[PDB]
């Protein structure tokens, strides 16, 4: 998953203002894979929900 | 294949048949009722 | 005319105490006709 | 980094083929973000003049009146909707329908026995009178300052031999419609487009040469526009990437599993906007870039 | 019953095309699938209207309570 | 009974209409085929309530 | 009443903020999502439906410091105007040719 | 608006049952991309059902007996139509000047269906309509008696309709047994949509095909699309088809021909992101 689609689906199941998350912001993780562009693999979805 | 029967479907809602009537199967499917009540009046002895 | 008779289809009208039956043939079924009235839909 | 003036050199439009109903036509190095968001609001957002309060005064025909004014309601009226504005919901039905938000249709037909019919007929426009109801028979009936405007193009329904309803003798309809503005969102009937949808261009990557006698069955397996042979040597290739329906008949055959893959190209959109009859399609997309600014426009002027 | 205006999955206008399409199966004789594509009817989800359409409106119009028989 | 599906129309009751059943107050009601024994054919058969008849019965 | 700040999920510092737009569907909220990510400032961003069947829009914006939350809105806001800006002056430059 | 099917046996129009349609082809996509279509529920296209898919009514009869209280020849104490009395005039909206109403009036629970005078109290009691989901009426029967001396009218019959646009909740069911309620009218610009343009009208799970085993469902999908391309119905009496024919090389065939693909897939896009999906989605038409 590319950032865009990386934050898309964190916020589409957090939504920290119903209270959801424990930090009032949504932290991440840096990427799996730095070069040539960031990817997020899909484990590391269900690590930071 | 089968076919859809337009031109025939539609043409026998128009006006339906003066003589006997389209599908005669389906006639069949209640003679056990239909010609079990006609056995009381008609038949053999009265 | 607020009446029409189910065999015949003759429109007639049927006054106080008087007997269900159309003026043409002995038929006891009567149809109420539908009058000319504003009836307001959504179409939807 | 991203910027406007970026966005500006990338981005152009291939336009293929207009008329009066349909354009296709093309959006290069844009987002699939945005090119959602246009076919999302030429469905739904864009404006539309449908009939939707019906008045029924009398109708003793078979069909039933709100099935009747169902079919009304789904009839596409070939007017401008920039000619007249918006109603306002909370106000009552006196004040409501102004003869600048409302255009009033009238149906009025009455059905009789035609006896100039000849003998065993069947065909029921000859044996009966007016026993066919057709949507030009929605008489358009100016109320007001409309008398004038509208005198230059009268509200025809975009099709006129729509089928509205069937007669006997003995039967009629008679009703009124005031027809306003609405959104697709809100009912089906607003949406002035058949359809308004994008195919992505198909990618055709031939790997290995495919010289020889397999290249007249490679070529069979796409629509003919699609894979052309060379001259100077026997080989496919792609001649127009655009005319495939992606079929994936290719992969079906063992012969082709290594030497072909069907990609897509991520950017290159295909839209084909196909008009109900009230606007050009040429329009359609126009007030949909325009809706989709308006929209951002107004969040930005509103208080957070 | 009745032909029905407006198609049910992208929103084409199908409801003028049933009485041309009988016109182009008897007086014209084509086959259902050349006279959906002559009236313009190209996606098949348009097709499955005027192809299977029962027009059941002309058996319910023969009981006519209104005139005598 | 031997009408037409013209004249089952003009009649008002429908083109390729069975019968079959009764009109009784309004309502359409029919009565039901039961299975059932075959007539004239005497058939062996074995049901522990036949012994209930008394005593000594097999 | 169409924008408003959720003040139980905004920060202090103004960098980290949800806003609720009412009617408005993914039509909206993915093409300023798109628009706002293309930022070099904002940190996190994305839209989210509570319902579908009430016609409610949230978005996220967070961003690294030097520019608020509702700063990010306003210039993703401008820069989705622009956009549609150009898109509609070279279909027209095209409609013209023809 | 009832449909002929594309997938019929030779059987359907032997029994004449195309004078009884009992249902409609519908454009059925077999994907998971709702959520709410899970364990046996199914979507349908919101704007689908504002063009009038699957619509249909409710008709309701009952009698109004006036005399039914007493016997042998006594007379009748309740007459239709209005008395002398100060009844309120709120009722002549519903109702027509012999008590009866009108034809085609929106009838909710309260309103009036017939006026009556009566003599052993000299008031003009209405008789209300006793349900609490409206209704129109349609027509009103007068049901004379048959005596040899004739009777002032005691029995009226007055026939509703309800309008039963399908809501979210209602039953629908394929001809395989795949039945199951509907949770939500999905609107058309969120639904998934092919290259050809086209968007399914119903949406039914993957997951409602392997523990239950209707593979002729996959099959009528095959069968009702390829049908609709050519303008052709095919017969699908059992047993027309061996091992060594099967019915997918048979539809498959037909859906090459027309540029379709083979195993009945097509390429679709997400309604909501405008992204290409990962796998061709399998459609085409079923009853
Ligand atoms: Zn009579
Ligand atoms: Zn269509």
């Amino acid at each position: 998953f590319t950032r865009e689609q990386y934050q898309q689906y964190i916020y589409g199941c957090i939504r920290p203002e119903d209270g959801h998350t424990t930090r009032s912001k949504i932290v991440t993780l840096p990427p799996t894979i730095f070069k040539p562009y960031p990817l997020w693999t899909g484990k590391q979805i269900i690590t930071t929900v | 294949t089968a076919d859809f029967r337009t031109l025939e479907r539609e043409s026998r809602f128009i006006n339906p048949p003066k003589d006997k009537s389209a599908f005669p199967l389906l006639q069949e499917a209640v003679q056990p009722h239909i010609g079990s009540f006609n056995a009381l009046t008609e038949g053999p002895d009265g | 005319l607020k009446y029409i008779c189910a065999e015949c289809s003759s429109k007639l009208s049927l006054s106080r105490t008087d007997a269900v039956r159309c003026k043409d043939c002995g038929h006891r079924i009567l149809l109420k006709a539908r009058t000319k009235r504003l009836v307001q839909f959504e179409a939807r | 980094e991203w910027n406007v003036e970026k966005f500006k050199k990338d981005f152009e439009v291939n336009i293929s083929s207009l008329d009066a109903r349909e354009a296709n036509f093309d959006l290069i190095n844009i987002d699939t973000s945005i090119a959602n968001a246009f076919r999302r609001i030429m469905i739904s957002e864009v404006p539309s003049v449908a009939a939707e309060y019906v008045y029924f005064f009398n109708n003793t025909s078979v069909i039933q009146d709100e099935v009747l004014a169902h079919r009304i309601g789904l009839v596409p009226l070939k007017v401008d909707p920039d000619m007249l504005t918006w109603v306002d919901s909370n106000l009552p039905d006196d004040e409501k329908f102004t003869d600048e938000n409302t255009i009033v249709l009238s149906l009025n037909v009455k059905c009789t026995r035609n006896p100039d019919a000849p003998k065993g007929s069947t065909d029921p426009k000859e044996l009966y009178n007016n026993a066919h109801v057709y949507a030009r028979d929605l008489k358009f009936e100016p109320q007001g300052r409309q008398s004038t405007t509208f005198a230059d193009c009268p509200v025809v329904p975009a099709d006129p031999d729509i089928l509205l309803a069937k007669l006997r003798p003995g039967q009629e309809i008679s009703l009124k419609a005031h027809c306003i503005l609405g959104i697709g969102g809100d009912h089906a009937k607003f949406s002035p487009v058949s359809t308004a949808s994008y195919r992505l261009l198909p990618q055709i990557n031939i790997l290995q040469p495919i010289k020889g006698e397999s290249a007249r069955r490679f070529q069979k397996c796409f629509p003919p526009g699609v894979i052309g042979i060379d001259e100077g040597s026997d080989e496919a290739y792609v001649k127009d990437a655009r005319k495939d329906t992606v079929s994936r008949e290719v992969l079906r055959y063992e012969e082709f599993a290594d030497k072909v893959k069907l990609g897509r190209v991520r950017n290159h959109f295909i839209f084909n906007v196909e008009s109900a009859g009230a606007m050009t399609p040429e329009e359609i997309f126009f007030k949909s870039v325009r809706i989709l600014k308006n929209k951002a426009e107004y969040l930005k002027n509103c208080p957070i | 019953m009745i032909v029905p205006v407006r198609c049910f999955s992208c929103g084409k206008v199908v409801g003028d095309k049933w009485e041309s399409y009988l016109n182009l199966l008897q007086e014209d004789e084509l086959d259902e699938g050349t006279a959906l594509s002559r009236l313009g009817l190209k996606r098949y989800c348009c097709r499955r209207m005027i192809l299977t359409h029962v027009d059941l409106i002309e058996k319910f119009l023969r009981y006519n309570p209104l005139e005598k028989r | 009974n031997k009408m037409s599906p013209y004249e089952l129309v003009q009649h008002k009751e429908e083109s390729d209409e069975i019968g079959g059943y009764f009109i009784v107050n309004g309502i359409e009601k029919l009565i039901r085929m039961l299975i059932v024994q075959r007539r004239n054919h005497p058939m062996a058969i074995i049901r522990p309530s036949f012994a209930n008849r008394g005593a000594s019965y097999s | 009443e169409k924008i408003k700040l959720l003040t139980q999920a905004t920060s202090e510092d103004g960098t980290s903020a949800s806003f609720q737009i009412v009617e408005e569907d993914h039509t909206l909220g993915n093409a300023l999502r798109y628009v706002i990510m293309k930022n070099p400032d904002v940190e996190f961003c994305g839209y989210s439906i509570p319902h579908p069947s009430e016609n409610l829009l949230n978005i996220r914006i967070q961003t690294y410091g030097e520019t608020t939350a509702v700063d990010a809105l306003q210039k993703g806001l401008k820069d989705l105007m622009d956009l549609c800006d150009v898109v509609e002056s070279k279909f027209t430059e095209k409609i013209k040719s023809m | 608006t009832g449909q002929t099917p594309i997938v019929k046996a030779n059987l359907y129009d032997d029994y004449g049952m195309d004078n009884f349609p009992n249902g409609f082809n519908a454009v059925v996509a077999v994907i998971s991309y709702t959520g709410y279509d899970m364990d046996d529920a199914m979507i349908i296209n919101k704007s689908a059902d504002e063009r009038g898919f699957g619509y249909g009514t409710m008709y309701k009869t009952e009698k109004v007996d006036l005399a039914l209280n007493r016997n042998r020849g006594d007379p009748i104490t309740q007459h239709f139509g209005f008395g002398n009395d100060e009844w309120p005039k709120e009722w002549l909206e519903k109702l027509d000047e012999d008590g009866l109403p009108y034809i085609g009036t929106y009838v909710e629970e309260g309103d009036p269906i017939c006026a009556y005078f009566d003599d052993t109290l000299n008031k003009t009691k209405i008789k209300t309509y006793h349900s609490s989901e409206p209704a129109y009426i349609e027509e009103v029967n007068l049901i004379g008696d048959e005596s040899n001396k004739f009777q002032e009218l005691q029995t009226v019959s007055i026939k509703y309709r309800i309008r039963r646009t399908p809501q979210i909740g209602d039953k629908f069911s394929s001809r395989h047994g795949q039945k199951g309620v509907c949770s939500r009218k999905w609107p058309t610009i969120d639904m998934p949509f092919s290259e050809t343009g086209i968007q399914p009208d119903i949406i039914i799970n993957p997951h409602a095909f392997p523990s239950r085993m209707t593979i002729g469902m996959f099959v009528e999908s095959l069968a009702g699309k390829a049908g609709a391309l050519h303008g052709i119905a095919q017969d699908s009496t059992p047993w027309i088809f061996n091992e060594d024919d099967t019915p997918a090389d048979y539809f498959g065939e037909q859906l090459a021909k027309a540029g379709y693909n083979y195993h009945g897939n097509e390429p679709m896009y997400s309604g909501a992101t405008g992204e290409e999906l990962r796998a061709d989605i399998y459609v085409g038409v079923v009853y």
